């Protein structure tokens, strides 16, 4: 009983959600600019900043809500579309349906909107992680730097255009557009003094990766004078060009999604960056490298052996997981966990368009929520005890017990109890790897799920237990409602997304 | 959209941005607001005409550049290729048929 | 317009069809397309873009179908284990069930693997199997809500066709 | 350079000047002696006196440019007309306001 | 399109009306108007002066006053004599530029590059294959600046 | 489609699949790549002719789809490597039914030019299977 | 350029060829030029209008519900909120409870009606 | 540039590279003039050593204008300086020069660090106070401010209007041989 109404519902919702967000951003920006002369906080009760804050929060939430309904529409649409071509067995008829255009708004950037499952998963992750991160940045924004309240709406708009285009050039441009806001946030909002050099490291590594990706994109564009993913079906690349392109895109996207030899920038940036932006960087930003690579991996025929890339990813996993024991800073430990699971996800895209991509797609969201939760816990500890080092804080239980309980439950979920999506993603990827490489699968499993887990658990257990004897005059209070609800929502999302529709994945 | 209105909108926001950047209040020197829109509207309106008129001459130029490329290719042939059967007929067409002057 | 990349290796190319001799390092954009980029990248290059999309979807459904076969035989084994005591389960299971279990093993059925390594002929055979099942179930109109989308008008015509076919099959003599 | 007739035609001897009035008068007279009889390939021997005047009046570079322009004009005339060109230009400028969509699931290739 | 009549005070405005954005024609390309004197000398251009070049000079004389005043707005530490002399110098320079423009206009009319009141016996047929400006000009002021859109 | 009817079947419409030879797939793919220009022109010609005399009052309404016939010939020749005939009417006895199916599915039933390619390809496949 | 109807006559072509190159009936040609062989432009326009209305209603109801929820439950601490609600007259409490739920539930109901096809006429 | 039966068909413009070079030169000049206008607003005697980039930390217009000018010089994607380098790499790939691409990549990354190194020196303890005084008060120029406003607009959003500049530059470059 699928008809045209659902098709047009899905398309209209996809386009109109973007225009909703854009009009919110434009109105709030106009109000901010034209209300005062200098555009800085007035430090009184009637500051425009207040309104702006609410506006931004409002919009994201509302857009997310619309997105959810929008997302559901797509699912049904996609499902039935497949059916409409699976059951067309008569040789005389063919599915020839041509749609119209909405008469209210123009197509942004003169392009036709096309969407896929992994793009909408990325958009949902952007929505949720941006909401959490902007909630975790209230205290950092103050006199003379309130403008960066607008950063996450800009991120949402850019990622929307990124995921809703079949233009490979606009794809690359939207991928490139994400650097300036990130650098500005690290430069102007971070409180630590060491963050000035960390931003430079972030910029230089990420831009080297972007330069490699740019070389590959220029290669593809010049050889095939086209900007559509479809036209690549009618042009063949020789062995040399295919090898050059695959190496360039792998290295360039592995600079951002940190492969083994390039994670120094990520470690420094997480150690020095503000907590909210750290949540955004681990939860969502690195995933932008997985998406683009996937697209460029799937549109080209490559006739090379993926053993070198698989070995690089596995070396990343082993190197990151072996370094967890000797970490006393909790934020660095969370960064290393992020590195190991990012490399695990990046491994799943080393077999092309095979069924290995489903585990990677699910584990991207799994890591997004796990990293958001871990960095939020680190932020709570840092704001409570004014430190994030095991040698300075322990016995988080017995004083503010809710934080300790959250730490222990986070450890359980990271260990991967069979009731959540971490176990599902591990099962997918490890089944495929065991069939593809048994000894490699065993080695990777032992290194990741035992040694790294033991180091992680030692560093986190020692902080939770003990006696907080040092400074009783300055000991803090327990969690607030905001932090409790954020942690509970992360747990709930993991457990309940273990129940998503099986048509996908 | 109209280029005249787009230019007028450009001048309006340019003046307000200049007032903010100089830390002078808005509503200061108000007569500059209509002047900026008038100047900016005429400026971008002429550019719209010039860019369209440059495409026309560029397209007509490529017709002449079409002829130059063919003759440059024949003159850049390596020696011994002029009478080769791959280029012999095309070379003779320009040397003989195009001797119409 | 499609372009190309200048080649470097020096090697003679013999075109017996056009009766010409070329060099790999002196190929223009068009000659590179018909001499170096002519290889196939599909299971069935003879199909159009629409036809290969249908073929690919049918192949995915066929892999899922073989996986479903294995799941069904496993569930039958579980039912036999619950319903039949071990004093006679092995012999009954050895009758007709063990062979089917071994028929749907790792090479024949993809299972939990990343990819089913099939040649183009194997993919064609799987797609043909799926299409045979479809033709069997389509002539009875069994796939309206579950695996299809017909209008109200088409439903009445389909019902009339299926009714006539069922009448024709019933009045035939037994084989 | 070194390949364009346009840049070579601008190269002249010292103390060499062109009388454009006489050259264009002779060229117009010759092209009106032609264009009354129409051929796919222009035959100057059918207009001998005007051909001689044109050769003695115009420089070699000017004559080469004139022949190239005449060939281009003859090629263009056989293919296009004013009304269909106007209609095509209007249609192209009208569809420029819209967008271009991919042709998903094609048939031709 | 229609151009200003020559040998009249508004003839110089035809300098701003063009058919193509080209600076110059090709070596063998025919000028838009018949040629009066291809190989003109200095006195040939002077003898061709008429009301249009004098109108160019008059326009230079009119517009030179605000330009000279605008230049003079930048003077400091000056006396009346120096200010008056500098104003006279700037005004005379603008007059000289107007005379140069009139000389160029007369030369162009002699060569046939601009409207000189003559028409070719045979029109050079042109097929408007590429057209991005006809309707835009017809719905604008720019139809005045274009000849045969 | 690559299903053959089952003869002496217990029920009415039972089919069995088959896979073409590697030579047939190669030939069809190469000819489709080398002759897709004619295929696109048929789609454009078919739509263009109706746009000019779709009404029955037009002067040349009687001719119908005649000029596109030329394209239909060229494609055929291309798809047959000029080894059989200059026009589709010279197709051998095998594949003649598929030619009628293509003509019915292309003009009498103005179907999207997705199903019509299947019948022309069937003509080519039948000719390839018969001859060599 | 050479694909036209000038110099084309039925004399050259044989009848059978003409029979396979003749136009279909008027209805088929009209459906072909209008591209309405399966669905009509009226169907498409109605679907666009319904999608427009559904999106506007859903977005408006969602924003109204969330604004009223935030502005009714963001007045202070728990005791302050309890005192304010107790001071509120009965209709005001009824409104500040009910109507955000009404807006959000109506948005969800509209979405559910959007995803379900219950207008199909092959029932019974 | 192929031939079929003595008919030549070419899909190459042959004058694109000159237009690309002109675009690179013009973009560099625009960004350079932006940063020099920012300098010319201020008191010139303060900028002697490289660490004195801190002197640009006076008020939000100067600081952000120079931060974005430096990022544009470094070739950061959104800004104007990126487009010229991107088109240079595209033209090099079109001309099939991978060694030139590699050497330009090395030069680009080293120069990018050379540019962004000064963003660390901009950090200052307090406001710099780098403005000239006139009539007892700081002299803030409005005309140079408006010029910087226009240059900032075309630095931020010049990638949207780059097509027209490319059209004009190719039109100019098409006259080279004709
Ligand atoms: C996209 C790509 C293409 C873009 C194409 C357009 C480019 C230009 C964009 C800006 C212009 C439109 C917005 C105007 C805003 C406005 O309201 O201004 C009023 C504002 C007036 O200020 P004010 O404070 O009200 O005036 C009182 C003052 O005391 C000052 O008064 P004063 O005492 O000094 O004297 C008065 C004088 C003061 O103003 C001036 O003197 C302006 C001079 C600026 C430099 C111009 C150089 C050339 C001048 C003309 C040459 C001669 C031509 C023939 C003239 C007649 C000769 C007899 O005039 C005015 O005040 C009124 C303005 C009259 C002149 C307007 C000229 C606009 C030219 C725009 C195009 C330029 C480039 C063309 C390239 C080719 C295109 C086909 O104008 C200015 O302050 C100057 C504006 C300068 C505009 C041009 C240059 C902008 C460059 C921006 C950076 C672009 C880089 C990237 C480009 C490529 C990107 C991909
Ligand atoms: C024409 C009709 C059209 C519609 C037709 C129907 C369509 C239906 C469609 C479906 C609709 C679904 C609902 C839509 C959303 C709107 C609902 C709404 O606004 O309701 C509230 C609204 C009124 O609410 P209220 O009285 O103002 O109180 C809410 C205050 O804002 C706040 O009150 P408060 O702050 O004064 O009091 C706080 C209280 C208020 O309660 C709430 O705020 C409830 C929401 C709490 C959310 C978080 C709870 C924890 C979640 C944990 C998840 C699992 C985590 C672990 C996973 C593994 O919170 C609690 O009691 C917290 C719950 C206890 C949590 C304990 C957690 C322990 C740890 C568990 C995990 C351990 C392992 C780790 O409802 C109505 O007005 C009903 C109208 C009925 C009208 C009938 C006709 C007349
Ligand atoms: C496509 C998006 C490309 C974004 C490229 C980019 O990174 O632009 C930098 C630019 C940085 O602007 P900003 O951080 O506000 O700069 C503060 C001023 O430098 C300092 O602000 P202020 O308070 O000193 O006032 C001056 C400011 C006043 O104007 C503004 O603040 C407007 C800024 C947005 C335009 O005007 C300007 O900075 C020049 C405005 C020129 C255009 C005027 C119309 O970012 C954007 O414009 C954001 C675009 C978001 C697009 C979302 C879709
Ligand atoms: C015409 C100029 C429009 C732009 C200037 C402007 O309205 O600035 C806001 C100015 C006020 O900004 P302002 O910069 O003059 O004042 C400083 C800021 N406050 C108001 C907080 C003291 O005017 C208004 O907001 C009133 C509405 C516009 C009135 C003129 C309409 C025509
Ligand atoms: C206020 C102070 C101003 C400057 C004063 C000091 C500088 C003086 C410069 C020389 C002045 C004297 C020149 C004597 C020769 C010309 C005499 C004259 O006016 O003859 C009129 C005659 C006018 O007649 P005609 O040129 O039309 O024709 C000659 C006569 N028939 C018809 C017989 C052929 O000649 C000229 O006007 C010729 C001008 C030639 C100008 C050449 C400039 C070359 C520049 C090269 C620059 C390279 C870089
Ligand atoms: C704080 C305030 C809320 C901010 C967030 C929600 C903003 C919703 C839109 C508010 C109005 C925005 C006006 C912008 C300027 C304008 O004129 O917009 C008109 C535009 C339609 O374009 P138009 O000019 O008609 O030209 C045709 C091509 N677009 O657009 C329109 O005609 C409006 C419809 C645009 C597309 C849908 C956008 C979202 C609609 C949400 C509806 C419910 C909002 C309730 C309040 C929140
Ligand atoms: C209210 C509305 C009423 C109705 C509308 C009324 C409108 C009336 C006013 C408009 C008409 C007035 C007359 C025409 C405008 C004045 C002349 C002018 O601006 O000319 C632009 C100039 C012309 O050159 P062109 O014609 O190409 O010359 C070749 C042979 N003629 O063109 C050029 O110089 C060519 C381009 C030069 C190179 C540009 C590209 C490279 C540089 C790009 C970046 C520039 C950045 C800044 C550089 C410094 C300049 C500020
Ligand atoms: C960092 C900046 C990188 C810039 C891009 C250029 C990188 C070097 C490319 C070298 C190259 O293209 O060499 C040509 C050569 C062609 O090999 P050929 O013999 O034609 O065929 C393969 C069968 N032997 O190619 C080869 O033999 C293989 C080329 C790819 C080698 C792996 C990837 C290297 C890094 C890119």
């Amino acid at each position: 009983m699928f008809n045209l109404n659902t098709i047009y519902l899905s398309r209209i919702f996809i386009e109109f959600n973007f225009y909703f967000l854009f009009f919110l951003f434009l109105i709030s920006s106009i109000i901010f600019y034209f209300s005062k002369i200098i555009s800085i906080q007035n430090l009184n009760q009637n500051s425009v900043f207040n309104f702006l804050k609410l506006a931004n929060i409002f919009g994201i939430l509302i857009s997310f809500f619309i997105h959810i309904i929008s997302f559901w529409f797509y699912c049904i649409y996609s499902y039935n579309l497949s059916l409409n071509i699976f059951s067309d067995i008569n040789l005389y008829n063919s599915n020839s349906i041509e749609l119209l255009n909405n008469s209210l708004l123009p197509n942004y950037f003169k392009s036709n909107i096309t969407i896929d499952f992994f793009g909408l998963i990325l958009l949902t992750l952007a929505y949720i992680v941006g909401f959490v991160s902007i909630l975790a940045l209230d205290t950092r924004l103050y006199w003379k730097n309130i403008k960066y309240i607008f950063s996450f709406t800009i991120f949402l708009l850019i990622v929307y255009v990124y995921v809703t285009v079949s233009n490979i050039l606009l794809f690359f441009m939207c991928y490139e557009l994400l650097l300036i806001p990130s650098f500005l946030i690290v430069y102007f909002v971070s409180p630590s003094r060491r963050a000035i050099q960390a931003s430079l490291y972030f910029v230089i590594w990420t831009q080297l990766g972007s330069l490699l990706v740019l070389i590959a994109i220029s290669y593809i564009i010049s050889i095939t004078n086209t900007y559509e993913f479809n036209d690549l079906k009618y042009f063949n690349f020789t062995n040399s060009e295919s090898t050059i392109i695959i190496f360039l895109i792998f290295l360039g996207f592995g600079f951002k999604a940190p492969i083994w030899p390039f994670h120094y920038w990520l470690t420094k940036t997480h150690v020095e960056a503000p907590s909210g932006f750290s949540i955004y960087l681990s939860g969502f930003l690195v995933k932008t490298a997985l998406y683009g690579f996937y697209k460029f991996n799937t549109s080209i025929f490559i006739d090379i052996d993926s053993s070198i890339f698989i070995a690089i990813c596995i070396m990343g996993v082993v190197d990151s997981s072996l370094k967890m024991w000797g970490q006393t800073d909790l934020k660095k430990l969370v960064a290393y966990g992020t590195i190991q699971e990012m490399n695990i996800i990046y491994l799943a895209f080393c077999w092309g368009d095979s069924c290995a991509i489903l585990g990677g797609i699910l584990f991207s969201a799994t890591h997004a929520f796990l990293s958001a939760l871990m960095f939020f816990l680190v932020d709570c500890i840092y704001r409570r005890y004014h430190t994030r080092s095991l040698v300075e804080v322990n016995g988080i239980l017995h004083i503010t017990p809710n934080l300790g309980l959250s730490i222990l439950f986070m450890l359980v979920f990271f260990s991967g109890i069979p009731g959540t999506i971490k176990f599902i993603s591990e099962f997918y990827i490890f089944s495929g790897l065991l069939e593809a490489s048994p000894f490699i699968c065993f080695i990777l499993m032992l290194v990741a799920n035992v040694l790294g887990l033991i180091g992680f658990s030692k560093s986190w257990f020692n902080a939770t237990f003990g006696m907080p004897k040092k400074n009783t005059k300055y000991l803090p209070m327990d969690l607030s409602f905001k932090e409790s609800y954020i942690i509970l929502y992360c747990f709930f999302f993991l457990f309940i997304f273990s129940y998503f529709s099986s048509i996908f994945f | 959209s109209s280029m005249l209105i787009w230019g007028a909108c450009f001048g309006l926001f340019t003046r307000a941005a200049a007032c903010k950047a100089s830390m002078i209040p808005l509503t200061t020197s108000p007569w500059k607001y209509p002047k900026y829109m008038i100047v900016s509207a005429v400026t971008f309106y002429y550019f719209d005409w010039y860019r369209r008129m440059a495409l026309e001459q560029l397209c007509y130029n490529e017709e002449k550049l079409e002829r130059y490329q063919i003759r440059a290719k024949l003159q850049s042939l390596k020696i011994g290729e002029e009478l080769s059967d791959a280029y012999r007929e095309s070379f003779f067409e320009h040397a003989v048929q195009k001797n119409n002057i | 317009a499609f372009g190309g990349f200048r080649q470097t290796d020096n090697s003679l190319i013999i075109d017996d069809r056009r009766k010409i001799i070329l060099n790999t390092r002196s190929l223009n954009d068009f000659q590179q397309k018909i001499y170096l980029r002519n290889f196939f990248t599909n299971y069935r290059p003879d199909l159009s873009s629409y036809d290969y999309f249908a073929f690919k979807e049918k192949l995915r459904i066929g892999e899922l179908f073989l996986n479903e076969y294995r799941k069904r035989i496993n569930n039958e084994v579980r039912r036999a284990a619950i319903l039949t005591p071990t004093s006679s389960l092995r012999e009954k299971m050895n009758h007709k069930i063990a062979d089917q279990i071994l028929d749907l093993s790792s090479p024949h059925v993809r299972g939990a693997h990343f990819q089913a390594v099939r040649s183009w002929t194997d993919a064609s055979k799987i797609v043909n199997y799926v299409e045979e099942k479809q033709t069997k179930i389509n002539k009875y109109g069994l796939q309206f809500p579950l695996l299809g989308n017909m209008t109200e008008e088409q439903c009445a015509s389909k019902e009339d066709e299926v009714y006539q076919r069922l009448l024709k099959e019933m009045q035939k003599p037994p084989k | 350079m070194e390949f364009s007739n346009a840049l070579l035609s601008q190269t002249k001897l010292p103390g060499q000047q062109y009388d454009y009035k006489r050259c264009f008068q002779a060229s117009n007279t010759h092209f009106e002696c032609l264009d009354s009889i129409r051929d796919a390939y222009d035959n100057h021997h059918k207009c001998p006196q005007t051909y001689q005047a044109w050769q003695s009046s115009c420089d070699v570079g000017i004559r080469r440019y004139q022949m190239d322009n005449r060939e281009q004009q003859k090629k263009d005339q056989l293919l296009y007309s004013k009304e269909q060109l106007k209609n095509y230009n209007a249609a192209k400028n009208k569809e420029a306001y819209g967008i271009t969509a991919p042709k998903n699931l094609s048939f031709a290739f | 399109s229609q151009t200003f009549a020559h040998d009249s005070f508004l003839g110089g405005l035809n300098l701003f009306k063009r058919r193509d954005p080209r600076f110059v024609l090709d070596q063998g390309e025919r000028p838009p108007y018949p040629i009066i004197n291809s190989n003109s000398s200095f006195v040939d251009v002077l003898s061709n002066f008429n009301k249009a070049d004098f109108g160019l000079v008059l326009f230079s004389a009119a517009i030179g006053f605000p330009l000279s005043r605008w230049v003079l707005k930048g003077l400091t530490f000056s006396s009346l004599n120096y200010r008056r002399g500098l104003f006279s110098s700037v005004y005379g320079g603008v007059i000289l530029w107007g005379l140069v423009l009139g000389f160029n206009n007369s030369y162009y009319r002699l060569n046939g590059f601009v409207d000189n009141g003559l028409v070719w016996k045979r029109k050079e047929r042109k097929l408007n294959k590429y057209d991005f400006t006809s309707e835009f000009e017809d719905n604008s002021f720019f139809k005045k600046l274009r000849i045969r859109d | 489609m690559f299903l053959n009817p089952v003869k002496d079947s217990e029920f009415d419409d039972e089919v069995k699949g088959f896979v073409p030879s590697e030579g047939e797939v190669r030939f069809v793919a190469n000819k489709n790549k080398e002759c897709g220009y004619y295929l696109q022109g048929i789609e454009q010609c078919r739509r263009k002719m109706v746009q000019l005399a779709g009404d029955s009052s037009s002067q040349f309404h009687s001719l119908g789809f005649l000029p596109c016939k030329r394209l239909v010939d060229a494609h055929y020749r291309c798809m047959t490597d000029d080894k059989f005939g200059s026009t589709i009417e010279e197709v051998p006895e095998i594949g003649l039914d598929s030619a009628q199916k293509f003509f019915d599915c292309t003009f009498q039933q103005l179907k999207p030019m997705q199903s019509c390619r299947r019948f022309f390809d069937q003509v080519v496949r039948d000719v390839y299977r018969a001859n060599g | 350029m050479n694909i036209a109807w000038k110099e084309l006559e039925n004399d050259a072509f044989k009848a059978k060829d003409i029979a396979k190159f003749s136009f279909s009936n008027a209805s088929n040609l009209a459906n072909f030029v209008a591209e309405s062989q399966a669905l009509a432009t009226n169907h498409f326009n109605t679907a666009l209008n319904n999608g427009f209305n559904v999106f506007f209603a859903v977005a408006g109801l969602l924003v109204v519900g969330v604004l009223v929820y935030i502005f009714f439950n963001s007045v202070g601490g728990m005791i302050i909120r309890s005192r304010i609600k107790a001071a509120q007259p009965n209709p005001n409490q009824v409104k500040v409870l009910v109507m955000p739920f009404v807006a959000l539930g109506v948005s969800l109901v509209i979405s559910r009606a959007g995803i379900n096809g219950d207008d199909f006429g092959y029932k019974g | 540039m192929s031939i079929f039966s003595n008919i030549w068909i070419n899909n190459d413009l042959n004058s694109y590279g000159l237009s690309i070079l002109l675009l690179n030169i013009i973009n560099y000049l625009i960004v350079f003039m932006l940063i020099l206008s920012v300098i010319l607003l201020t008191n010139l005697s303060k900028f002697k050593s490289l660490n004195q980039f801190k002197e640009f930390n006076s008020y939000n217009f100067i600081l952000y204008s120079l931060i974005f000018s430096l990022l544009s010089m470094a070739g950061i994607p959104p800004l104007l300086g990126f487009t010229g380098k991107f088109l240079a790499i595209l033209y090099s790939s079109f001309k099939s020069q991978y060694l030139l691409i590699l050497f330009m990549t090395i030069l680009n990354i080293f120069g990018m660090y050379f540019y962004i190194q000064n963003l660390r020196f901009v950090v200052k303890k307090n406001k710099s106070s780098i403005l000239n005084y006139k009539n007892y008060y700081v002299n803030i120029n409005y005309s140079i401010t408006l010029n910087i406003i226009l240059l900032n607009f075309f630095n931020f959003f010049g990638i949207l209007f780059l097509s027209d500049l490319i059209i004009i530059l190719n039109y100019i470059s098409s006259y080279i041989y004709i």
